[PDB]
């Protein structure tokens, strides 16, 4: 309990050189981008395919009958 | 690394690794045959030996013979470069059309959709099959089960559904043939090329085919159910798409299990089945599902051994469905096709709040007169029709019409029925029965309602006789 | 006819907040 | 006119149900066109913070494997095990 | 601190070491996986893995916990949905689990208890009149699949709104709902059903399903019990529903067979009785000196083709304090909820009703087991004396009464209302084909007019000649106003 | 000596002994428990090891845990100071009233009353329950058995039995609930304190309670009945007294035996009971008996697994009885409680030279007519009733009367029935039926015999139902 409270510090001498290193998600390589597009399709699914930045116009429909 | 076959029996083989040892589930690779012989670890026996289930014939193997770990599960092609291609249980292609060049891969095993991912979206899926629609409707993105004994018409019914459904359907469909007839595959293939759901010319194909039929080893039948599983899985998730999964026959999966459980060394359970019939199933089964992301409407044909609806296999499977259609030899033998038991097929959406209490009312009204007829069934058999009270003489006649008007000549067996293939829309389904029930037709002969479309073809028929 | 009578009785954020704000039976 | 009024309280009720539907349309559209970004930022803060906390791993596997002076801080903290326990 | 793995397969890990491990003590695995000791043998501990045993490999490391298996407890669980070990799975971040009870608790012996006197209402006319449950009772729901076995247990929790959204601290009933063996697609669709009707708030929902490991279904209904044991052992009222024990048993069988414990009937293991016996005893009616708190338990069993000889269904019936049978036959016949009166029993009888129900239906359970047999004898169209001409002339109407909608309980007061209509003979002259459009009116007519009478009977739970008198006209004031 | 646990599965613990190998049956002691754990020895696997059944759950034990050879078989608080007290499997009291205080103790594993000690005297114990007394009377100091499938009224019967027979009795009663419902023990304690056969104050308690319910292990249940009978075996052999021993449910004894049998090394036998179901029962029923020295009236209740009276458990039980009341689901289902099958129930003393020609001739006459009615039963109900003889519509008429007059509102069943209890003296039963049989009530309608006491109380309902 006295030789362990500072080994939990090897974890923000890096957490540091990361949440400050701007210039893009660090060292990514190709992988980083592709996947951030697949989950950009399916997350663009449950909702629709129209413009998400604009206010949707409105087509309306009459009441059916059984 | 490397290890050796030390025991072989049937599809169960025992490999010894001195260095290292493959996780349970690692596809191994036999080194020494002209044929990719994947093993699949399923047990660590200790003494640095593992026990594996083959994925093909094991004639030839020898005590000795080397095996290489693949470091992974059995992994197969997934993605859109599968549509139109027939692939086997390990991903290898078998339509003799080269390889399946594809970006990514998936493993056949995989944990199942967590509780948060479930979706309670219940919307009706009309089939244009009178019994199914009127009494136990299928649900979009639901699990569907077709129960039948040998020859009652599961395969025909799955086909009719594939036709009345996956022909005019913007979205991907996967068909897994698990341990059934190889000639049924050849048949599907051609039938879907002509109709053009598969296209050899393009990548306009809308269907993927996974096949491991009743000629392949237990292991293969054991697993292939999952290969085709994995495929559908992708189209749901990495595409948030509308997937149609057809399997025929999901039973052969549990059966094949049984064949191997013996030599894997488990102790036999009820009726000889594998100890692990409920979970072996349930893992596999619960992957077939509609999640928040994508959406799978599943239709599984389920064989019933010796017509025993209590046999663990069919028996357990019921738990897993949202709509069930049960086929009885009894009915089929009276030429009532499709052979649907009206009092044994059910859907978890026959509910007025979901189908509108005109539907729910004509349904349970048919379902009632039928089950009233069924009670008289005994006295009519011993004493005869005459001893039937007057009220009851009717309950029969009406019921018997309903019985007959649930028959519907499918657009497939245009060959056995000879008759022209009808497809009846929910409206005229619900209508026609309502009328029959309110006895507008007590003046028409029975036959008049046997094998027709809407209630017109009924009243219409009745004339051509007269 | 009456069953159709018993079902019915039961029933950039500032570019969206500023833009947010049958009788032939009196015959037959 | 009894058989003629179930239909006059059907139309006065079959429009009560369509005019309520169009009033929850805009909700299911509007609150959606932005509850979208509630997610296009959700996968973003997590995924990044995956590669972020994971990036930790490969820089610490580089810290011990390298730094021969991170083999001294080995025998160290560890000999402080035997002791305490007893 | 613990040792090796000898061999692994099928959720069964043999372990060479753990030499001081308690039997039934949970170990932990190399990969961080909680297991469990069950076979303490000379040269190894067979351990039932509580999850995917792919991660395990020969040689891994197994470490003791010291603890016999336990789970989260207390109000910090209500409204949630937890797996068989207490972990939350509805994606709402951990529960406030200060309270941590053991699963393996034995049941209350003889003294800690007292005769079951406390009415546990289901809001189902059928049940609350002819097979009434009471707090501390075990009443089994048994039947073929798709007969309505669940829409019983659901309609009952959904009934407990009324009491849990009020003042009277005795009439309150917190609900646990184990879900063994089912498919997530359903557990969910069901929570959604609870939530909608707004009942989810007072209701734990432990869920170990199809895909969950074997020992996890074995354990689930126990866990869900401990959680309900707290509510009783601390002076409150719990209703746990195991759905279903059939699927659980199957699971226990798997573990047992894989553990190489020689198989018995239908392959199950010897103690497959002990399994349901012990679990089901843990529901009791604690005596005042212990809290006054209760644990009513509705176990659920599923039969094949009706076969109640099946090993299991016969065991569980021998255990519970009675049962409701279901029967698809009655179902389609129109008798929804399909019950089979004559074959359903409540081994606590009226000792668990209000003296309001008792007065309208206390000898009508032995009447619809004789009007039954006395319409099955004179089925045919002949002649029968002055005594048995009437019994039939009544019953047909009476049954049209227990015919009940779904997801629409009734408060005991209203139940007494309609039951009165017939039982006292204020329907003895009406065509059955109407006895529903009738009730659906005469009960919204005497809620809009006399919240009066309901007030009394609801509270004192009885019908004084006072209350009775008012009725005696409110009724009459209706038959003559329709037909006559 | 001292021994060390070698292995543990479910309910069966093997143990190893340095020196003192305990003889089979010898109760062993588990050192280190927060509550006492005994291990009845069961076999010598050899190499100084013994397999054993636990008289409680083995949750917690550990390979090597300390076990001590208690030197001799389980021993219990046999003696007079057990009255009013709830004992258990191993003696330990559990009504919370601190040690049972006696200096006489007996092992629960005795031998059995040899041939020469057998008493041949049998005299009719009237119960006031019409059906039993008319058709199958129990005998003072004899083995009685209550057969029943689940829910048919087995347990309720035995209550109304302990209410009637055991109250107007000035001897000692020992009720032992083996393997059934804990709820039902608590339930009886308090009824038996309201009546005060158990009195918490004085020492006028006439009833020893031994208990081991469906919540306890197989070890317990397998032996709870061995205990409760050791208890009633004392009150017999000593006093020369009239001991009433009730068990509920002697079935749970063989079932319990079943559960461990597997783990004990037994190829299973038919229906999957122990290969020993037979003798296990024998060397244990053969103790619940009546010697010259004393008498024990015994009233066991037997579960019939799934109602199959041929299931090797209830089946083998029949040999060990002198009078058997068999309960019918089909009767109960008709509302005729107590659902006694007047054609499957039997007494040894239904002999005209024991009960008299009036009694006998009258019972057998009822038995006959009910049997004849059973015979017309699938003619009539499928081929027109009035197609019967004149003779037959008559033997139907009377039969259904007889058949209903056989029901009784039980005093412990008012909660269910709805009528105040009842109880008919033998000679008013004989008379009642003799009459109905004789054609004296062919005018009164059916329901008048349904659930009344003495025959006249039907002539009562005969007008009450009229006008
Ligand atoms: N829906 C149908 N309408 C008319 N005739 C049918 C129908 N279905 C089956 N038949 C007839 O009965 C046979 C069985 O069809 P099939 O769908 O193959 O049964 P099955 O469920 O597949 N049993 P099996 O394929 O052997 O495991 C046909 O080949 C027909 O001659
Ligand atoms: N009182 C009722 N009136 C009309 N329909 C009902 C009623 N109760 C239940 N149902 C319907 O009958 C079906 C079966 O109900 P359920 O509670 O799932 O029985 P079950 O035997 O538990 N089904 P399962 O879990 O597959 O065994 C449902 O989908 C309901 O909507
Ligand atoms: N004497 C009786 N009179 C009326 N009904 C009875 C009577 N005895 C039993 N019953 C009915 O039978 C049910 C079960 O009784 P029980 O004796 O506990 O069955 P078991 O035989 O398994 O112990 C009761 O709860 C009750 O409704
Ligand atoms: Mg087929
Ligand atoms: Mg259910
Ligand atoms: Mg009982």
């Amino acid at each position: 309990l006295d030789p362990v409270q500072k080994l939990f510090v090897d974890k923000i001498r890096e957490y540091r050189t990361k949440r400050q290193t701007s210039g893009g998600p660090v060292d990514a390589g190709p992988e980083y981008q592709q996947d951030l597009d697949r989950e950009l399709f399916k997350l663009k699914q449950m909702y629709g395919k129209a413009d998400m930045n604009t206010f949707p116009n409105f087509t309306f429909e009459d009441p059916k009958f059984e | 690394t490397t290890g050796r076959i030390v025991a072989v029996i049937g599809a169960v083989v025992d490999v010894q690794f001195d260095e290292g040892l493959p996780p349970i589930l690692n596809a191994l690779e036999v080194q020494g045959r002209e044929t990719r012989l994947v093993l699949e670890v399923a047990q660590h026996l200790g003494e640095s030996t593992v026990r594996t289930i083959a994925m093909d014939g094991t004639e030839g193997l020898v005590r000795g013979q080397k095996v290489l770990d693949s470091g992974a599960p059995i992994r197969i092609p997934v993605g859109p470069e599968t549509l139109g291609r027939i692939m086997n249980v390990i991903g290898e292609p078998i339509d003799e059309r080269g390889p399946i060049k594809t970006k990514q891969f998936a493993a056949i095993h995989a944990e199942a959709p967590e509780f948060v991912e479930m979706s309670v979206e219940q919307e009706i899926l009309v089939t244009g099959i009178k019994v199914v629609d009127l009494l136990a409707p299928y649900a979009k993105g639901g699990k569907i089960g077709l129960f039948g004994g040998a020859g009652v018409g599961k395969t025909v019914l799955i086909m009719e559904l594939i036709n009345n459904v996956a022909k005019a359907h913007g979205g991907y469909s996967v068909f897994a043939g698990v341990g059934e007839r190889t000639r049924e595959g050849n048949d599907l293939y051609h039938e879907m090329i002509e109709s053009g759901v598969i296209n050899l010319k393009d990548a306009t194909s809308k269907v993927a085919l996974v096949y491991g039929q009743m000629n392949e080893p237990p292991g293969a039948r054991a697993r292939v159910a999952l290969t085709g599983l994995t495929v559908a899985e992708y189209f749901r998730d990495q595409e948030g798409q509308d997937v149609l999964l057809f399997i025929d026959n999901i039973f052969r999966f549990t059966q094949a299990g049984s064949e191997v459980s013996a030599l894997l060394g488990r102790i036999p359970s009820a009726v000889g089945y594998q100890p692990t019939l409920a979970t072996d199933m349930g893992t596999m089964q619960e992957r077939i599902t509609t999640t928040k992301k994508g959406s799978i409407t599943s239709v599984q044909a389920i064989y019933v051994p010796a017509d025993d609806l209590t046999d663990p296999a069919p028996a357990t499977t019921f738990a897993h469905l949202d709509a069930t259609t049960v086929l009885s030899r009894a009915i089929a033998e009276l030429g009532i096709y499709p052979a649907v038991d009206p009092l044994d097929s059910t859907s978890r959406i026959m509910d007025p709040n979901i189908v509108g209490s005109e539907h729910y009312d004509v349904a349970r009204g048919v379902q009632k007169i039928l089950q009233d007829y069924k009670s008289l069934q005994d006295i009519i058999a011993i004493l005869g029709m005459d001893e039937l009270s007057e009220e009851d003489k009717l309950t029969v006649s009406r019921a018997r019409k309903i019985q007959r008007f649930l028959s519907q000549p499918f657009q497939v067996a245009e060959v056995f029925t000879g008759h022209l293939g009808k497809l009846v829309p929910l409206k005229e389904t619900i209508k026609g029965f309502q009328q029959i029930l309110a006895g507008e037709y007590d003046h028409l002969p029975e036959q008049a309602f046997y094998m027709v479309g809407p209630i017109e073809e009924a009243v219409a028929k009745a004339d051509k006789l007269a | 006819l009456k069953s159709w009578n018993e079902t019915l009785t039961s029933r950039l954020v500032d570019d969206f907040e500023k833009k947010f704000n049958y009788t032939a039976q009196v015959d037959a | 006119h009894y058989l003629f009024d179930v239909q006059r309280n059907n139309i006065a009720m079959a429009l009560e149900v369509t005019y309520r539907e169009r009033l929850h349309r805009v909700y299911r559209e509007v609150k959606n066109r932005l509850d979208y970004h509630i997610s296009v930022q959700n996968m973003m803060r997590q995924k990044e913070q995956e590669h972020m906390i994971n990036w930790v791993e490969k820089r610490v596997v580089q810290s011990i494997s390298a730094q021969q002076e991170k083999e001294t801080i080995a025998k160290c903290i560890a000999d402080l095990k035997l002791l305490s326990k007893k | 601190e613990t040792g090796r793995v000898l061999s692994i397969g099928d959720g069964i890990a043999r372990v060479h070491g753990l030499r001081n491990v308690q039997a039934e003590e949970m170990v932990e695995f190399s990969s961080g996986l909680k297991g469990m000791s069950l076979n303490l043998e000379p040269d190894n501990v067979g351990v039932v893995v509580f999850g995917n045993d792919k991660l395990i490999k020969e040689g891994d490391i197994v470490k003791r916990t010291g603890a016999i298996v336990d789970v989260p407890v207390g109000e910090e669980l209500l409204g949630r949905v937890v797996d068989a070990l207490g972990n939350a799975i509805d994606g709402k971040g951990p529960i406030g689990s200060k309270a941590r009870r053991r699963v393996g608790l034995k049941a209350p012996g003889i003294i800690p208890r007292i005769s079951v006197r406390e009415p546990m209402q289901t809001g189902i006319k059928a049940v609350d009149s002819l097979v009434p449950i009471g707090r501390g009772q075990r009443e089994l729901i048994i039947g073929d699949r798709q007969t309505g076995k669940t829409s019983i247990a659901i309609d009952t929790i959904i009934n407990q709104k009324r009491f849990n959204d009020g003042t009277d601290e005795k009439k309150k009933l917190y609900c646990i709902y184990v879900a063994i063996g089912q498919k997530r697609s359903t557990v969910a669709q069901l929570v959604k059903r609870l939530t909608d009707a707004d009942a989810m708030k007072y209701t734990i929902v432990v869920s170990a399903t199809a895909s969950d490991a074997a020992p996890l279904q074995y354990l689930a209904p126990y866990s869900g019990c401990s959680m309900g044991e707290y509510f009783r052992d601390n002076g409150k009222h719990a209703l746990i529903i195991y759905d279903d024990l059939s699927k659980q048993a199957v699971a226990y069988r798997q573990m047992s067979l894989l553990l190489r414990r020689p198989p018995g009937r239908e392959a199950y293991p010897g103690d497959v009785f002990y399994l349901h016996s012990r679990l089901l005893e843990r529901a009791a009616k604690m005596n005042d000196a212990f809290g006054g708190g209760s644990l009513t338990a509705l176990p659920v069993i599923e039969t094949q083709a009706g076969d109640v000889s099946a090993y299991i269904p016969t065991n569980v019936i021998s255990i519970t304090d009675g049962q409701i049978f279901l029967e698809t036959e009655l179902f389609y016949k129109g008798i929804r909820p399909a019950i089979n009166v004559g074959l359903s029993v409540s081994r606590v009888g009226s000792a668990a009703q209000t003296r309001a129900m008792k007065q309208v239906a206390g000898t009508m359970k032995l009447e619809l087991a004789q009007y039954r047999e006395v319409a099955a004898f004179a089925q045919f169209g002949s002649d029968l004396d002055a005594a048995t001409q009437q019994l039939l002339s009544r019953g047909v109407r009476l049954t049209e009464l227990l015919k009940q909608g779904q997801y629409s309980p009734m408060a005991i007061e209203e139940q007494v209302a309609v039951i009165y209509a017939g039982v006292r003979g204020y329907l003895d002259k009406l065509e059955p084909s109407k006895i529903t459009k009738f009730e659906n009116a005469f009960l919204s007519h005497v809620i809009s007019q006399h919240q009066a009478l309901l007030g009394k009977i609801r509270t004192d739970g009885k019908i004084s000649e006072e209350s009775d008198a008012k009725l005696k006209e409110i009724v009459t004031n209706f038959l003559a106003g329709f037909e006559a």
